[PDB]
RNA sequence: GGCGGCCGUAACUAUAACGGUCCUAAGGUAGCGAAAUUCCUUGUCGGGUAAGUUCCGACCCGCACGAAUGGUGUAACGAUUU
RNA sequence: AAGCAAUUAGGUAGCAUAAAAAUGGUCCAAACGACUGUUUACCAAAAACACAGGUCUCUGCAAAUCUGUAAAGAGAAGUAUA
RNA sequence: GCGUAAAGGGUGAGUAGGCGGAUAUAUAAGUCUAUGCAUAAAAUACCACAGCUCAACUGUGGACCUAUGUUGGAAACUAUAUGUCUAGAGUCUGAUAGAGGAAGUUAGAAUUUCUGGUGUAAGGGUGGAAUCUGUUGAUAUCAGAAAGAAUACCGGAGGCGAAGGCGAACUUCUGGGUCAAGACUGACGCUGAGUCACGAAAGCGUAGGGAGCAAACAGGAUUAGAUACCCUGGUAGUCUACGCUGUAAACGAUGCACACUUGGUGUUAACUAAAAGUUAGUACCGAAGCUAACGUGUUAAGUGUGCCGCCUGGGGAGUAUG
RNA sequence: AGCUAGUUGGUAGGGUAAAUGCCUACCAAGGCAAUGAUAAGUAACCGGCCUGAGAGGGUGAACGGUCACACUGGAACUGA
């Protein structure tokens, strides 16, 4: 496969984990 | 185990025999395996069919037939009903397989008949198999 | 283990005769008497896994058994797990 | 026990993600923030009131919050305070 | 009158039928402390102290520690899970 | 339709459900038939024939389906009830391979630290350096002691297990597979929504342990900058016991089961004294076939079916909310 | 994702042209539900209409049959 798919999904899982990483420890 | 058909195993035994060309194929023994290849013995499918032994156990040898040019007499043969998806017919609604070049086999009230009979007893059921 | 000698006690007692090991209740039987050790055994060494799949498996093949025993011969089935203290 | 300054920088305006520089043992992270801490101050906006220097929810320009002198929350509890 | 009782039905009387006395006001939100307790006898009962829990560190037994110039005693008739 | 385009669940055991060897009899729910007999109002819809100057429109007859009820038959198949058989699947017997699992013991090499000798100015490290270590005796070398973790060689076109996974040695406990005339049961089976069990590594709770390695972090370099790649150190973690989390490119990117369909070259186990062959695996190449192509090709992605899971343009999005 | 407490069933009685928790008084705790109860949203239904080779899909104008309503919410009288 190209990969560009996979980059894709890559960013936003980094994207989504670093959101939740922002938000721990909020409340 | 989930044989799921005496009836497709015979016919898929007999299609792979037949199109790799074999002179003979050897399948399990029933009632309705031997009308099924009495019916392909009248109507010119098969040369002959015997029936035998081993361990105990009978068999069925079928002698294939093909022309001088080794192309086989069986062009196509493949079930219509089966476990998941019976399907029945009455006599008017029978399919002519392959505008009559072809023969449809069926289990009726009077026993495993091809369509045509079928159609002239004025008498329908479960859709066995079509071949052509 | 389940050694020789109380495999074919057990066939002697459930069987129609000395030969008859491959009856229903023979089945059943020898099977109760695995399960009862293996859970002796996992009671003990309660981080063994295989073991416990095999047990699963064991409990599984009685089960089936049972059904196709009580179906086909009622009033032995009930016998049996009278006899056996399977639950019911 | 301690936990910094100054200056410049974007398709208006604004700010400065960024860059340079001096100094120190290191220059405050998470979270919280006009707070039992905010002088200027009755800061600004929203809610409540016909009208609210108090109160609640935010903004962050934190004079002079800050992580076992614990930080931020918390069901239940209080002859406590509002 | 029914019903074992609690209550149910009908009738009667009053403005009022737990008729006197005794016998919780409740709800929403915020701050602090978890909580039951303790404290300035005689102006401060609290947000202070204590608390279960946590971490660091000391102590091999004629133990560390404490009181005395000492002996000696506590620790302890215990033994690092102390 | 689901190897690579969106699509096979991480894996297994099983409930309900679906489906299922051979054969005998009975029932007639399914199916079929007499397109019996009725009921499915009328119109509309279909085919002819008529009346509005024709058509639309309107009217009179004739039917085609298929829907229910009922009458009398047929019985192969599905279904229902009672039997029979052994070829499927199991139990028993014998043989046999294996890092299968759990618990309890033991071993040596190497490394680090500590102690005691010999001995002197470097060691260490890189593309090149420096930090760091060392005149408080380093590194190197000899002897002794202690602790932790991991098991070179065997060791691979292996082996076992459902998968994850499992390799120093021994015992105990214990799971599974394979072969056969070698007897027994007589379809006892396949798949399986919920559910349950297991599930690399990382992470969490409690209590230990901590040699080496090593997120975060510190220093030295490279660079305009280096919150990195490189170097010197270094806390969690890595390890053990118990209790949670249940995620992976958890892959063969290929669910499971059965019946079939030319061969070549190796290899494991068994039967055979061994060759030689068979059976059950495990790899490479490859005919036909299949495939969009790559490729696949008896361990199908070939010819058939049973059941389950899953897909319906991309982004938003595996997000918001519950 | 749980719901129903006249709710489930029983014994009597009230009432109706007439059966029934339709209603009432007592006696039990039962009844329904991952083979979808309950709840929310939407909608009159059918003969039919549109489309299509067919299977199906969409739809319920006119006409004909049934049901419900007549300002919103109740109630009884007359009467076959």
């Amino acid at each position: 496969p190209c990969g560009r798919k996979r980059k894709l999904k890559k960013i936003s899982t980094h994207k989504r984990k670093k959101k939740r990483r922002k938000n721990r420890h909020k409340k | 185990m989930a044989i799921t058909y005496s009836i497709g195993d015979m016919l898929t035994k007999l299609r792979n025999a037949s199109r790799v060309g074999h002179g003979s194929v050897d399948l399990k023994m029933s009632n309705m395996n031997k009308s099924i290849l009495n019916i392909l013995k009248e109507e010119g499918y098969i040369k002959d069919f015997n029936f035998l032994e081993k361990k105990g156990i009978a068999f069925i040898r079928v002698l294939l037939k093909y022309d001088n040019k080794r192309n086989p007499v069986i062009n196509k043969i493949d079930a219509i009903s089966t476990p998941g998806r019976k399907i029945y017919s009455s006599y008017r609604n029978m399919p002519r397989i392959k505008n009559g070049y072809g023969i449809l086999i069926i289990s009726s009230s009077q026993g495993v008949i091809t369509g045509k009979e079928a159609k002239d007893k004025k008498i329908g059921g479960e859709l066995i198999c079509s071949v052509w | 283990m389940i050694d020789k000698k109380q495999k074919q006690k057990i066939v002697s007692e459930f069987g129609k005769n000395e030969s008859d090991t491959g009856s229903v209740g023979v089945q059943i039987a020898l099977i109760t008497g695995r399960i009862k050790y293996l859970t002796e055994h996992l009671k003990i060494n309660k981080k063994d896994h295989s073991s416990k799949r095999g047990l699963l498996k064991l409990v599984g093949q009685r089960r089936s058994l049972l059904r196709y025993y009580q179906k086909k011969d009622l009033e032995a089935y009930r016998m049996l797990i009278s006899k056996l203290g399977l639950r019911k």
